[PDB]
């Protein structure tokens, strides 16, 4: 009786809400940016390999420097990667080799790691006995870590597959705050570029908009129809791009909190695995499990360019702060850089 | 805690051989570099010989090379120095110095206590041999160099230590702009081309000693003659 | 054109693909499998005789080294990780053999042994697992024959026309595993018995293993 | 007919080869992605194609000499070096086959104690000190390659024995002994053994993988073994036979250039032994294509 | 009553994002747009450096 009454509601909640977004759906991005001339062919060449992975390459992430980069491999490898000169800067051994993230604090002064072993371990690079040692390990995810950025020195929020969130206070190695929510497991985060906001999308193809500070969910995006498997923020924190198992990369907005466009084409038929922005967020890159990484237009739902230079699938890519370039890591055990020339 | 212990030195005969010792303790020993620099009695510092982390580069001084030998225990954390055919000369206390190199490090972080022995290339100039300061006002330091120590890599290869008056020298500008860790943000290097300034404000009492300024462009490592802070 | 510093960091990273190179020959000399199984089937008793999220076990066996994986404890969706186990030198699946006339406690309706097959079915021709040989562990081996006698094999098996004994049933079970290998080519299975106070099993992974490493060794010297 | 059969046989032979031994190459290095091999099977199978190449590159080198007009026209600074040459071509790629087949023996007679010495550092210490074994085997090769004064006015490189009447048996038979008679015996010892251990007591014989999996390695063994007995028999047992035959006899010099023809075969066939009865490498070889 | 509870809070979400406020897609579109053509020049991806200014050359 009770309960008959309130599942009711939500589908009345959930009418209410999808009739609020068809009727701000004057207009169509598409339609929006019909004038636009398109950006034409990217070509990016293959400027650095980095080598020295022994095993698949799960994770990457850039320096705020634009210049070093963290790569995590089931090797059991942690690599600093010096990009300008492919020189390796440390190598970290993981404890438990199935790492499944890895993150570069904004300081430079911390990255953290971590995957089936449910733990996010936190290491030093700055240290006057001259090597990298664990400093904190997160204990508390009944899942594996899927995810994980930090927002400064003391704080990190994780995302894992036991369906939920979590914000750290790094110093006392407590979460803070506990996201709960999504019905499936929580596969990719991105931070807003002022950290007071993250987007993570789930198996449930559901992404949500969580409130750092606040702790609850103030958006949640569908139409994907199968896990979403990668998200990024765009440079100006209004919108993100999900990227998930059907094939397809959408452009969620977070003001008219509603799907813009979709990136598919009909030859794609594999899964996404990785997506990211360019510095004006212009291009959307995007990692796919037919060995290639395609470059979209944001604006056009074009293919403005094709990444093809890995054996495997692209696991991960990141495009630098400055925009300078972009890194693909795939299963392949190698990473590489790639940019544009004149 | 991070410690470099220096033994072995003592009063020898000319043309004798001496085994000079450093124990390293609190650090990873086989990741850094390690540096012997000697210092001549009222004189500055004089870089000696290097050997890198994993044995592959060993380099000499010229006044030096054939006569003495560089070597480490990383096992035992040990850095040696076999000396031979002792002059008058090498009448010096010798630091043993650590440095790691790699994207952003501090070379020539850490230094040794030093061991005193008896026995019975890129110009640094510091023309101002002595300044008369009081503290709390700013005190700024000038360094030169013979050749550019700007590298097309844009790093500016140039260092300035600290030694104040019974201690060993403190690293607390490395690549001529970063501060040291462990150093008072009141520090600033700051240089272009071959002439080089270091700007220290609201001095203090400790701030009194005598100032290196080293180039790392290319081996031989050569110091300045050093410009003394006095009250 | 490298500074003395630069000469420095690139001699420095030439000692971590010393170490790298190192620790990865060390890294391709050890065994690696990835233990699977349904709950109560004797999977526990198996780490205990080989002696977070994911527990490893390392063990010694005849100058090798075997890391053994559990994910028992990973409730979560086996195809977003399951992927990380590609390239495990082979996997132990544990079935136990008194678990045929049982039902799930969650399901009620479903028989533990054809949970168990679905479970096998879905590994085994994982595209992850296209060339993975497996080693079948059948546990309970002493329990099951003892419920054989009262209860027929009949029930589980409705299409079973053989002789309700131990030589006979559990025969047929083991061949309606083996069936389930869609890919009898490019794998082979593995099968035991093994039972509560067995001290073999062991030794009868060592022997699969090894057949497993000749394998490979095969197919990378052009051989195969 | 015979001034143009000579040469489209060896021509065949020589742009196959190539092109066989150039793939092999390609596959590896691509496969190693433009790297230094870390696999010891895949320094092994690019080695012995360098070797077979450098032993078909000399072929034009040394086939003008028997069709066209049998003058040697490259002086007798040449005839030391390509004699040479082409000696240390046939024993480097004879012991790195040789090698390349203990290493097989190893890697599955002793799946386990083998692990510690079947190193890529190892592997290249193996190969350079084949090299250098095959320096010193050719010794005399390079020490009696002098010209001979062909009757008339027309002279070819060839081997001018101090004492050809008792000198002539020692230098054929170990050239026998060491290029063809003990690589042999070594070769078929090392299969037959891998034939006879390669399955485990553990592994389900009646199951249709291990079947299948010891009639294609029976077949590849057999190949290895059997192309190369055949592609250089001939030329050994003629070789030994000449020691009996005072004065050749027209057949017998169009057996022997037949029989120098199927030598340079094995250095053809050897690459494609590895395309064709290796799926692993086929199936990588389209990948890459 | 683990279901009734999960029911409330269900429902209790959906009633926090169905009283957000919403722009029009045309505002949202034209936003993302206009900060697109604002840093287009900016952007190495986009429109390639010289090769003196591209680290990686």
């Amino acid at each position: 009786s009770e309960l008959d009454q309130l599942r009711q509601e939500a589908e009345q909640l959930k009418n209410q809400i999808r009739d609020a977004r068809k009727a701000c759906a004057d207009a169509t991005l598409s339609q929006i940016t019909n004038n636009i001339d398109p950006v034409g062919r990217i070509q990016m060449r293959t400027r650095r390999t980095l080598r020295g992975h022994l095993a698949k390459i799960y994770a990457m992430h850039w320096g705020t420097d634009s210049r070093l980069l963290v790569s995590a491999s089931q090797d059991g490898k942690l690599i600093i990667w010096d990009s300008y000169t492919t020189n390796k800067v440390h190598a970290i051994p993981l404890r438990s080799s199935w790492v499944m993230t890895c993150a570069y604090a904004p300081s430079g002064n911390y990255v953290a790691c971590g995957g089936l072993d449910n733990i996010c371990s936190i290491y030093n690079l700055k240290t006057r006995e001259g090597n990298v040692r664990v400093s904190r390990e997160l204990a508390g995810h009944t899942g594996y870590l899927s995810c994980c950025r930090f927002l400064d020195d003391n704080q990190i929020v994780t995302s894992s597959g036991d369906t939920t969130c979590a914000l750290w206070d790094i110093e006392t190695g407590q979460q803070t705050t506990t996201f709960t929510g999504h019905t499936g497991d929580v596969m990719s985060l991105s931070l807003a570029p002022d950290t007071r906001l993250f987007v993570s999308g789930a198996c449930d193809a559901s992404a949500k908009l969580w409130d750092v500070r606040e702790g609850m969910c103030r958006q949640t995006f569908t139409g994907h129809e199968s896990d979403i498997n990668a998200i990024c923020f765009f440079p100006n924190g209004n919108a993100f791009a999900t990227g998930s198992d059907d094939a397809t990369c959408r452009l969620f907005d977070l003001r008219a909190d509603q799907e813009l466009m979709t990136y598919s084409h009909d030859n794609i038929i594999c899964g996404i695995t990785s997506v990211s922005f360019s510095k004006s967020g212009r291009l959307l890159l995007a990692g796919y499990d037919d060995f290639n990484c395609n470059v979209w237009d944001a604006l056009k739902a074009d293919r403005a360019g094709v990444l093809a230079g890995h054996d495997n699938r692209v696991s991960c890519l990141g495009v630098t702060d400055d925009g300078m370039a972009v890194a693909t890591g795939s299963w392949d055990s190698f990473l590489k850089i790639w940019n544009g020339s004149s | 805690d991070v410690q470099l212990v220096e033994s072995g030195g003592g009063l020898v005969q000319p043309g004798g051989s001496r085994k000079l010792s450093c124990s390293a303790s609190g650090f990873a020993f086989s990741s850094f570099g390690m540096h012997w620099v000697r210092q001549a009695p009222e004189k500055g510092l004089e870089w000696v010989a290097y050997i890198s982390s994993g044995s592959g580069t060993i380099y000499y001084a010229d006044t030096v090379k054939g006569r003495f030998t560089i070597s480490r225990d990383d096992p035992k954390n040990t850095l040696f120095l076999q000396m031979t055919s002792l002059r008058s000369e090498d009448t010096a206390m010798y630091y043993c110095v650590r440095s790691i190199y790699y994207y952003g490090s501090s070379p020539f972080d850490f230094w040794g206590q030093g061991t005193t022995l008896t026995v019975s290339d890129i110009v640094m100039t510091q023309a101002t041999s002595s300044v008369p300061v009081t503290p709390g006002e700013s005190v700024s330091i000038s360094c030169r160099s013979s050749k550019s120590l700007l590298h097309s890599n844009g790093n500016t290869y140039l260092y300035w230590f600290l030694q104040r008056p019974g201690q060993s020298p403190q690293l607390l500008i490395y690549r001529m702009s970063n501060l040291a860790s462990g150093v008072p943000d009141r520090f600033s290097g700051s240089g272009s081309g071959t002439a080089f300034t270091l700007t220290i404000s609201r001095l203090e009492a400790e701030d009194v000693g005598v100032y290196y300024c080293m180039q790392h462009l290319e081996y031989p490592l050569t110091f300045g003659a050093g410009t003394k802070l006095e009250l | 054109t490298l500074s003395a510093e630069d000469k420095a960091a690139v001699e420095r990273s030439k000692m971590i693909d010393r170490n790298l190179r190192e620790d990865g020959e060390k890294a391709a000399r050890e065994v690696k499998l990835l233990l699977l199984g349904a709950g109560e089937s004797g999977k526990n008793t198996i780490v205990k005789q080989m002696k977070t999220g994911i527990v490893e076990t390392h063990f010694t066996f005849k100058d090798l080294h075997f890391k053994m994986f559990d994910v028992g404890a990973q409730r979560s969706e086996r195809k977003k990780w399951i992927h990380c186990f590609e390239g495990v030198t082979a996997i132990i699946f544990c079935v136990a053999l008194s678990d045929y006339d049982l039902v799930l406690a969650e399901d009620e309706e479903m028989n533990r042994m054809h949970a168990s097959m679905k479970l096998f079915d879905s590994i085994c021709n994982n595209k992850w697992f296209t060339d993975t040989s497996i080693i079948l562990f059948l546990n309970k081996k002493d329990l099951f024959e003892e419920k054989i006698k009262k209860s027929p094999l009949t029930i589980c098996y409705p299409e079973y026309a053989g002789s309700n004994t131990y030589e006979e049933a559990a025969a047929y079970i083991q061949c309606q595993f083996e069936d389930l290998n869609k890919r009898k080519d490019t794998k082979e299975i593995y099968t035991h018995f093994t039972c509560s106070t067995d001290t073999k099993n062991v030794q009868f992974v060592f022997d699969a293993v090894t057949d497993v490493i000749i394998k490979n060794n095969l197919k990378d010297c052009g051989l195969f | 007919y015979i001034n143009i059969i000579m040469p489209s046989v060896f021509g065949t032979i020589c742009l196959l080869g190539i092109i066989g031994n150039s793939t092999v190459i390609f596959a590896v290095v691509k496969k190693s992605k433009l790297h230094w091999c870390n696999n010891v099977p895949d320094i092994f199978i690019i080695n012995l194609s360098v070797v077979d190449l450098l032993f078909l590159l000399g072929m034009p080198f040394m086939i003008h000499q028997l069709m066209g007009n049998g003058v040697w026209h490259f002086g007798e600074t040449m005839c030391t070096l390509i004699t040479a040459m082409d000696a240390n071509s046939q024993f480097t790629s004879t012991y790195i086959l040789t090698a390349m087949a203990i290493d097989r023996y190893l890697a599955t007679v002793h799946p386990i104690s083998s692990t510690k010495f079947r190193k890529p550092s190892v592997a290249t210490l193996v190969i350079c000190l084949l090299w250098a074994l095959s320096f010193i085997s050719i010794t005399p090769v390079w020490l009696y390659a002098r010209l001979i004064p062909f009757p008339g006015g027309a002279v070819g490189c060839g081997i001018r024995l101090p004492n050809p009447d008792t000198d002539l048996y020692w230098f054929t038979l170990y050239q026998f002994f060491l290029a063809f008679a003990l690589p042999f015996v070594v070769i078929t010892a090392a299969y037959v053994r891998i034939l006879q251990r390669m399955t485990s007591s553990v592994a389900p014989a009646s199951q249709r993988s291990i079947r299948l999996r010891t009639k294609r390695v029976t077949r590849t063994a057999i190949a290895i073994c059997l192309v190369f007995f055949v592609c250089w028999a001939p030329y050994y047992v003629l070789q030994l036979t000449q020691l009996s035959i005072s004065r050749p006899t027209l057949t017998f010099v169009y057996l022997y250039n037949a029989a120098i023809s199927l030598g340079y075969a094995n250095s053809c066939l050897n690459p494609f032994v590895y395309i064709v009865l290796c799926e692993t490498f086929r199936k990588r070889l389209v990948l890459s294509v | 009553t683990a279901s009734i509870a999960q029911a409330r809070k269900l429902v209790e979400q959906l009633k926090m994002e169905a009283n957000i406020d919403r722009i029009k897609v045309s505002k949202a579109a034209a936003d993302l747009m206009a900060y697109c053509e604002a840093h287009a020049k900016e952007d190495p991806l986009l429109t390639p450096v010289p090769a003196s200014e591209n680290p990686f050359r």
